[PDB]
DNA sequence: AGGGCTGATCGTGCAAAAGTCGTGCCAGCCGTCT
DNA sequence: AGACGGCTGGCACGACTTTTGCAATCGCAGCCCT
């Protein structure tokens, strides 16, 4: 259920749910228009706990760290010693995928090579890097999130039209960071609540409503637990719970 | 046991007229020996006259 | 980077070990019967009677009243080779034409084998030298007095519809044999109670045969298992000989007698280094025990030889050596060490592992279902799922081979 | 032969008379090359050749370009028999070596292996082929099978296939009809999706759509062709969710803003 | 030893150019605005040559990958890695006097030449730490669909790769230059077409059809004449009619 | 006093081929039955 | 009375196991002859 953690009162964060559980049944591509630092991870979650196979397999494996370009082969897969120097693909993402979906972030940075060895797997889904091995197709869906400009990309091609058409079936805009304001105060209030709990602080500092405000300045737009945070940093700017809480840290970088 | 302690080919058959490895079991062989066991298929009591 | 395999990382193989490992993986009987026949050379490599009752078995005491029974010296030749070739369950192991041959004269002949063999069929007991029997419940019905009722029935039956009752075919059998409904089955009852194998019946006694090679006791759980001390091999170093070596003349010849014989404690250390290592894999295995032994092997996890070596530093080929032709006595009894392994199972337990008893017990069941028919397939998977474990019937029916069980359609019997 | 007609749908343009020249491809083995709009009615066009490949004549060897990753890529193009490439074991054959007698399904990826290129070109020289280490020529055998989406003669005065890349490539050229262009079986093959996309929603009732939507139909361009347009149409069946439910609006380009 | 033959002044010369190179072993390249036949070309050269009885087999030079030019030109190692252990010969020894087209010349790569070249000019089979050298005197020659004198002014190549042919690299005419037999090679090509294309038989094509043969610009020389034609034929796929019309630039698409 | 020198050392686990099973599942069948 | 069926097993193919079957070099130095 996503604890139903992150909770947007913005009732468009509903309304994205609620298209969210309209897709829950739903077995097709979806693309999550996220935010720095918003948090499509933690939703993908609140719909995979509602998957239509909620019961099925749930990774998260992004290609934006690809520092390997066979770190790629791999994840599609390996002849069982391949090159040498292993015994098997280690198949963990291509295991997930069957009874599984597919789930990454920043698609940006993508071989384009890779993404079109993607698109050759979206629709048929071969037994792949397997070293001459024959095909096999996992019983995968999908679902994409990032906070990149898709129109940027088109411009860069950065999308293939095969690509980016049947890359996605869904679009998922996660609101501005400050798009859902009473969802900042609830979800806010929220980790003010999860923090004075969790932190076993003795007390709860509460919020000061000067703070409140300077909080809601802040652009924020990294909040996924950016939010989190500059949480974190408020709270050691509290340093305790104890007193009512005014002393709110969101720039560490600055010395005294 | 074999070319040992309680051994057929040795003080006499064994517990029939049957020989040891299997072969000649019955009354018909009165001293035949087998190839596979060589034990005369013969009465018992002369494992105590051998 | 650019993957692939590229070089990097020899000498002069012997059998020594290999030789050890396939003294371990035989039996330790003929096992010790090599140790035997190897110490023998190695020289530094260390009332008559009591009760004295004979008996009977059977076919002499068939003899004791043959000799009161009156024969000639044909006759009694032919009854003596009927009797050499007797059977435990008192049938006739050769036919009558195998007998007509041993007897060897033209003036024998099947007829009078025939008359030989009946004047001797029914005199102690009933239905001696069935010769395929089945004329031998005959004799043995025969035998008793007609005042029986269903006799007649039974006799039909006998005569020749053995194979209606051999598939268990009751509908088959009353429409063949036009036999009464729900009275030809009393028959058939009258029948059951026949004295098969009548002759398997003087043979009783038997003395004990099970060689308690480890011992776990359950010693306040987590038993404390412990091998048999007298059965672990052990030699003694020539202490003599190794005091007649270095003061030998030849003192060359001497130290090279300490020198064999330094290799021989080395050959013997690791024999028992060999057994200690399959005594700390006991330990493993009886921690299993505990709970598996404990729990019976119907709670029993299937374990393999990859599971076993990775608890050791063991070499897969040195446990898959070392255990074959092992049993141990434990709490429940003399079990095999071959016996402890089992292939694991897609069934929803949450896991892989093996049947066994609980197949075993699976195939109690479906017998315990209704006597009037054997449980199908089906059954057995509604009882797994009951159990809630995976189980089918291709899997069923593997499991239930596996205990051997009836089929369905032939364990069906009347109620 | 057989129908296995399949999802082929949607050729009320001339792509009608395009699958009837393939037709008359279609008993010839020679190379195929064909050209087309990605992810539309290309790859459909080459489960189309599938069906022209015999059933019986053998594995549709798929070949996706895009994967590779650099080198050993080599490998299992020329092969690789010896040890320290493919884990050593057996003559490891390559999906080029997997193909005999197989589909060249080649695909047009346009990656960077003009080297690559030389390499099929050598594929496709004699009827023949040779592992790494490889150490003896085996004259093979496979059907030939690439497709197209991209001005292959300008890339050739752009230099960037292969002179030889085309040179040896397309005994003849076999192009689509554009969603821009083929245009025919708009409502058609919208409806053959539909029922699909309703079907799988089990949807009670075949909403209807009103006219204001294949208004749009004919006013969009649909870049993607097949599936770009077919996506729409699931779109469509989605953000309704309703059956007998007619529709009056599509849904494609989530791109738009919300209102 | 025998192959659709140019038929030409200019097809026929390069046939006794290269018939003056027959018995003649000694190194070589080609020359030639584009293949027109390379292989064939080098093909008949080693039907023809001592190595016909010699292994006239040849080997795709710039095929080759990166790490292992070792065994390449010296077959598969037996010190190399652990696996192998049989110091399989050069490709050159298998064939080490055979007839081994050293082709894809054009493409191959700088350190690749930096050893290749000086060990033919001088090396015996010096494999991986072995005892002695054997030299394969394999009977020599490369080719160039290129032009290596332009190579040379990029200097890509040895001058000593330069040197490497120690034959002068015949060339075959343009398509614009050669277009000799066209009118009859073309027939042939057709003949063939329709024993490929199962047809009855040609009844022909347009005169018109034989002007744009003639009004042809013929890149693919070799290839698009018979090319082209075929194509003409299934896109026809008939023989009752004459082609007329022939199957232009398939690159074109049609109206 | 120098050479030869030669056989004097001393090991072992795992792989490669083989087998071999899980698992089920199609064909014939039996029950009987409507 | 004829198709129903449930079973059962052959069938086959992967999945796992699995045994057997290898064969000194680096030194040494002692010897032996010369
Ligand atoms: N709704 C939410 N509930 C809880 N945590 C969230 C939520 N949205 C974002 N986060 C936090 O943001 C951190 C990084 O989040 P996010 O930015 O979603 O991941 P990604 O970097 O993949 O977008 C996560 O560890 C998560 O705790
Ligand atoms: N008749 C159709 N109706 C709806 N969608 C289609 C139809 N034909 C093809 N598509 C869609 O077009 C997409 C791309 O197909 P295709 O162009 O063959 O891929 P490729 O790039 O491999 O050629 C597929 O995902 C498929 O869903
Ligand atoms: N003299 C010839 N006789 C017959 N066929 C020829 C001749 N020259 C070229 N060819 C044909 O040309 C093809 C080889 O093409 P080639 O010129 O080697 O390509 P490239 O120019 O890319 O090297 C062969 O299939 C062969 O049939
Ligand atoms: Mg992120
Ligand atoms: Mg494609
Ligand atoms: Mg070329």
């Amino acid at each position: 259920e996503y604890k139903d953690n992150l909770l947007g009162e913005a009732n468009s964060f509903l309304e994205v749910l609620e298209q969210v559980s309209h897709l829950a049944p739903l077995d097709k591509p979806v693309l999550i228009i996220g935010e720095r630092g918003t948090g499509k991870e933690l939703i993908a979650s609140r719909l995979h706990y509602l998957s239509s196979r909620w019961q099925g397999p749930f990774i998260s494996l992004n290609c934006a760290a690809l520092n390997e370009n066979l770190l790629d082969s791999e994840l599609f897969g390996h002849e069982a010693g391949a090159f040498t120097g292993a015994q098997k693909r280690h198949p963990g993402r291509f295991e997930r995928a069957d009874g599984g979906t597919l789930f990454l972030d920043e698609l940006a940075t993508a071989p384009m090579m890779v993404q079109e060895k993607l698109l050759r797997v979206i629709e048929y889904g071969e037994l792949e890097r397997v070293g001459g091995s024959q095909p096999l197709q996992v019983n995968v869906r999908l679902v994409c999130a990032t906070n990149a400009d898709l129109p940027a990309m088109v411009n860069e091609g950065t999308f293939r039209a095969d690509l980016l058409d049947r890359l996605a079936f869904d679009v998922v805009q996660l609101p501005p960071l400050r798009e859902r304001e009473s969802d900042i105060m609830l979800m806010a209030e929220y980790f003010a609540i999860q923090m004075c709990r969790e932190i076993k602080l003795p007390l709860f500092p509460g919020f000061t409503e000067r703070a409140r405000e300077t909080l809601l300045n802040y652009r924020w737009p990294g909040n996924i637990r950016e939010l989190k945070n500059v949480v974190e940093r408020s709270v050691y700017r509290h340093g305790t719970s104890d007193y009512p809480l005014d002393d709110i840290i969101i720039d560490p970088f600055k010395r005294r | 046991e074999r070319d040992g302690l309680f051994c057929a080919r040795i003080f006499g058959p064994v517990k029939d007229y049957e020989c040891l490895c299997g072969k000649y079991k019955r009354l018909k062989h009165r001293g035949v020996i087998c190839e596979k066991c060589g034990v005369e298929v013969t009465q018992t009591k002369v494992r105590r006259e051998r | 980077m650019k993957q692939g395999l590229q070089l990097r990382l020899q000498l002069a193989m012997t059998p020594q070990l290999q030789q050890a490992i396939r003294l371990l993986q035989l039996s330790t009987l003929e096992l010790q019967q090599e140790l035997q026949q190897a110490l023998e050379s190695n020289p530094l490599l260390e009332l008559p009677v009591y009760q004295g009752e004979t008996t009977q078995t059977l076919q002499d005491y068939l003899m004791w009243q043959v000799e009161l029974t009156p024969f000639t010296d044909t006759d009694r030749a032919i009854a003596t080779s009927i009797v050499d070739a007797v059977d435990d369950t008192g049938y006739l192991t050769i036919q009558i034409e195998d007998i007509v041959d041993s007897i060897g004269d033209d003036e024998i002949g099947l007829e009078e084998v025939e008359a030989v063999l009946k004047r001797i069929q029914r005199f102690d007991p009933v239905g001696v030298a069935a010769k395929d029997l089945r004329d031998c419940l005959l004799i043995q019905l025969s035998q008793f007095a007609k005042e029986t009722p269903w006799l007649e029935e039974a006799r039909l039956i006998i005569s020749d519809h053995l194979d209606l009752l051999a598939n268990h075919d009751f509908r088959t059998l009353m429409r063949v044999t036009r036999l009464k409904e729900e009275v030809l089955k009393e028959a058939v009852n009258l029948i059951q109670s026949l004295d098969p194998r009548p002759g398997q019946s003087i043979q009783t006694s038997e003395p004990e045969y099970v060689i308690p090679d480890v011992l776990v006791r359950k010693v306040s759980g987590r038993w404390t298992v412990e091998l048999n001390a007298d059965s672990i091999p052990r030699l003694k170093i020539n202490q003599q000989y190794a005091a007649m070596g270095n003061s030998a003349r030849n003192d060359a010849d001497g130290q090279f007698i300490r020198s064999n014989l330094q290799e021989a404690r080395w050959l013997i250390k690791s024999l028992e280094s060999r057994n200690d290592t399959l005594l700390r894999v006991s330990r493993c295995i009886v921690e299993q025990q505990q709970a598996f032994f404990e729990q019976g092997e119907e709670y029993m996890k299937p374990m393999v030889l990859a599971d076993i070596a990775q608890a050791v530093e063991m070499h897969e080929s040195t446990i898959s050596r070392v255990t074959t032709q092992k049993y141990l006595h434990s709490p429940r009894g003399i079990f095999e060490l071959k016996y402890f392994f089992s292939s694991h199972v897609n069934t929803e337990g949450g896991g892989e592992a093996s049947s066994t008893a609980i197949r075993a017990l699976v195939k109690k069941l479906i017998a315990a279902e209704n006597p009037a028919k054997p449980l199908s397939d089906s059954k057995l998977t509604s009882m797994l799922s009951e159990q809630g474990i995976m189980v089918a019937r291709r899997t069923v029916a593997k499991y239930r081979e596996s205990l051997s069980i009836p089929p369905s359609n032939q364990r069906k019997q009347l109620v």
